[PDB]
């Protein structure tokens, strides 16, 4: 016979417009509703530069995934 | 390699070995040190996120213990 | 988180009727 002394198990947390201002993803910015370009970040979300400018000026985390927002500068 | 096109494919390949290495051994000093050297090469910062994931999981273990106590 | 024990949960109507 065998006996278990320890163990480790694994599982995944299985579960798209500009959520922060809720306008359509490709549409314009409600605050100004037309000069906001879209912004991308390392955490792979797309938000309005207006939305993000304000929000970041308030708080310094990604509002969608709880990580320090980093303006994506690859490929640029 | 940083800032070039090859970064994405290198990172894709690196993830695939860092996975098995973390499941075979806990996140040692070695992985964190190598990353503190070559981190800015990885464009999306996936490996750092795997490492941080292990730590978040230990925190969750603490909270689960407390929750059991409250139920009892 | 232990819940607030006091927060969690007619005679006056009757008395009104009697009166």
């Amino acid at each position: 016979r065998f006996e278990v002394k320890k163990w480790n198990a694994v599982a995944l947390w299985a579960w798209d417009n500009c959520a922060i201002c809720r306008n359509h993803i490709m549409d314009l910015c409600i605050e100004c509703q037309e000069e906001c370009t879209v912004a991308w970040g390392v955490c792979n979300h797309a938000f309005h530069f207006h939305c993000i400018s304000r929000w970041l000026k308030t708080r310094q985390v990604c509002p969608l995934d709880n990580r320090e927002w980093e303006f994506q500068k690859y490929g640029h | 390699l940083s800032g070039l096109e090859l970064a994405t494919t290198f990172e894709h390949f690196y993830q695939h070995y860092m996975a098995d290495r973390l499941l075979s051994f806990g996140s040692s000093w070695l992985e964190g040190a190598v990353l503190e050297q070559i981190g800015l090469c990885f464009p999306n910062r996936l490996p750092q996120l795997m490492l941080q994931s292990l730590s978040t999981s230990e925190e969750l273990q603490r909270q689960f213990h407390l929750f059991q106590l409250q139920r009892l | 988180l232990y819940p607030l024990p006091y927060l969690q949960p007619t005679q006056a109507e009757w008395w009104e009727l009697l009166f």
